């Protein structure tokens, strides 16, 4: 500590930064959102209906030596949007150390 | 906007 | 140097319906509110970090730049406050409900004399919410008083030109008044271009049992440097520099 | 040289709500359909020009570029056709109802063997509608057959990689078929900031009286040069150049 | 005749050309819509509600020697949006000549 | 998207 995490500002409407999931790190951008408590990223196994991951970075467990599968379903609704998928386990590095 | 877990 | 939060559970998203997540610049979301509102009682990253004793102070702080063309765009500091981004000294408010970072608003007063939320109300401090949101008819009143116009679903636009003529809004938190001036609470955008400014107060009714709730988003944190303290469950504000 | 159609009545818009005219790149609309659907039964610009006898043939024609860079983006010719923009000889068919430029569709067939509108349906030829539209349910069927997934409200998307291998779709208009290859009916756009492909068919039901109707909009006209002949009340198509 | 009118292509979504209304002509870009039958452009008398005229061209009656008032109110609904105002009369030049 | 007079 203290760990500085530099955020990219988009139009003062979106502030996000880079983290890593997996060993070795796969880097994702996330918002550090104090209005919810779950971390998530697009899965490389996202359904064809999921237009959003086709243009975003996708996590692939098979490239991580530290992945532990879990598989329980999760579903979140935000004031802005809905998503669903399954839970997993891995190391998260902040920044993408 | 984007309002994040109602 | 980083932190390695290990053995963290997180969602692998497979379906994400509708426009919003296509349009967004971000891949995912890393939630930093209390464990209570977590889906599948999964332990949050900061919770997991305090638990592997990775930081000295269990606090994190956010500086968000209000200039879109500024390096850096802002800075999350994990485990301390970054002194270079705030002026004066933090004043802390106690978290009332430990689920979102909730706090008590004493009143919102508009300089022309309109007072909204008199007798107090509740507000969550949310970094992942862009605008300030408040219950629909109360924001409807605020928007007529500052003269913005309805756009679509609880969002109002104002000519960027008219901004210096607009009054300042003051949220009274813990006895202190925190001022937002018109350049603070209005936001420059583009559809076609220029002159299109949003009015940074969106109206949204969050229903019982959590709500009603006002949300102080990036518009307020963009002016006031926010410190979230898990050791003491208080949120502290100081004027960003 | 230009024309000057004098003593034309037009509206002056004082209220226009919605994102639509905010975003729209254009200042207004000059309608070129039949007086039968004119609001306040105003005599329409082409009818006034016609009356004033300013063009030798009461026909007007559209050429539309399908390449976003390519200048000129299109060409309207008032009072004649332009031979460098189409190839072949024009194929005409008559207007079935004089309100929109309404014409009879014999049937629409997706090559795989999905035949929509087998038994014939009605279509309007419309330069003001970007995509092709047809009845919701019928278009859904068409969409699933070429593997496009829903975005919101009858708009569909295809992962751009697949465009290159989809089936051609044929609209049989007046005996012969007009063929839309995959690259013809898909539009490469940039939502968020990325290469996405819109399916060029959206589903939307038009209520009777006027509905239910297929709308052959710019996607079609972008491949087949269209002539609107007020003198004979017939529409004319040719493959563009 | 024949009068060629050059259109601009915007994303293969919007095709629009320039016309002039007024003597001397005021230049407006418009879609030549075979799906409707009315011509309209924003008025300088547009309400502050009409966010559309904050950024489009507005017709100013006082600067036209050929303007004839009319005042009747119209209302039009397109598949994509509605609008309203009052009718007026003047000279239309295709193109802005 | 744009579909013009219903
Ligand atoms: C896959 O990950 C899952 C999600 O983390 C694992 O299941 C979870 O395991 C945790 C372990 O701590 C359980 O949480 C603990 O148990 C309760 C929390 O649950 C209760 O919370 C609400 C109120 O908040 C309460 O009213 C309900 O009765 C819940 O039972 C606490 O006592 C502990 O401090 C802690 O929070 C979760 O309950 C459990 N979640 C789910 C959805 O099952 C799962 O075991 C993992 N499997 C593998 C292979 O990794
Ligand atoms: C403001 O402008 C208006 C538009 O010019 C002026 O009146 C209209 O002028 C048109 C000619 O351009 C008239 O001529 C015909 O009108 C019929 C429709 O209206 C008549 O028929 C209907 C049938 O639905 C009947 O019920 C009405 O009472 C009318 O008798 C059209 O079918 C023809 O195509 C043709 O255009 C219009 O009648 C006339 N009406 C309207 C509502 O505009 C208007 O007088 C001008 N006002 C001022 C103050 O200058
Ligand atoms: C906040 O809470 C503490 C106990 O946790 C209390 O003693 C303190 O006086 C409170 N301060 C304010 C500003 O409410
Ligand atoms: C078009 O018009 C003529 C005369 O009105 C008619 O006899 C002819 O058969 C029509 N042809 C078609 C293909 O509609």
């Amino acid at each position: 500590g203290p760990i500085p995490e530099v955020l990219k500002n988009y139009m003062d409407a979106q502030y996000y930064g880079e983290i890593g999931i997996g060993t070795p790190p796969q880097c994702f951008t996330v918002v550090f959102d104090t209005g919810s408590s779950n971390l998530w990223v697009p899965s490389i196994h996202c359904k064809l209906l999921d237009i959003a991951c086709w243009i975003h970075h996708k996590y692939n467990s098979d490239k991580s030596s530290t992945y532990v599968k879990n598989g329980t379903s999760f579903d979140i609704h935000y004031g802005s949007g809905s998503l669903s998928g399954y839970l997993s386990q891995d190391t998260v590095s902040v920044p993408c150390q | 906007x984007v309002v994040x877990a109602x | 140097g980083g932190v390695k939060v290990e053995r963290q559970v997180f969602g692998e998203a497979t379906k994400q319906p509708g426009i919003t997540f296509i349009a967004a610049k971000f891949d995912g979301i890393l939630g930093m509110a209390y464990p209570r509102i977590s889906v599948n009682n999964v332990l949050p990253v900061f919770d997991n970090l305090m638990q592997q004793k990775l930081v000295d102070q269990n606090i994190f702080s956010f500086y968000l730049s209000r200039d879109p063309d500024a390096q850096p765009g802002g800075e999350l500091m994990l485990g301390g406050t970054d002194s270079k981004y705030y002026k004066g000294s933090l004043s802390y408010l106690n978290v009332t409900r430990k689920a979102y970072w909730q706090v008590h608003l004493d009143q919102v007063e508009v300089a022309s004399g309109l007072t909204l939320c008199k007798e107090g109300c509740e507000a969550i401090v949310d970094t992942g919410t862009s605008l300030m949101v408040g219950p629909v008819d109360e924001v409807r009143e605020l928007q007529k008083a500052i003269g913005a116009v309805p756009l679509i679903q609880g969002e109002y636009m104002i000519p960027c030109e008219k901004v210096s003529t607009l009054p300042a809004i003051t949220l009274k938190l813990g006895g202190k008044g925190y001022k937002l001036s018109p350049e603070d609470y209005t936001l420059k955008v583009s559809q076609a271009g220029k002159t299109l400014c949003l009015s940074g107060f969106m109206g949204m009714d969050i229903p019982p049992p959590s709500g009603p709730l006002w949300i102080l988003g990036d518009v307020f944190i963009g002016r006031y440097y926010t410190v979230f303290d898990r050791d003491n469950n208080r949120v502290g504000f100081a004027e960003a520099a």
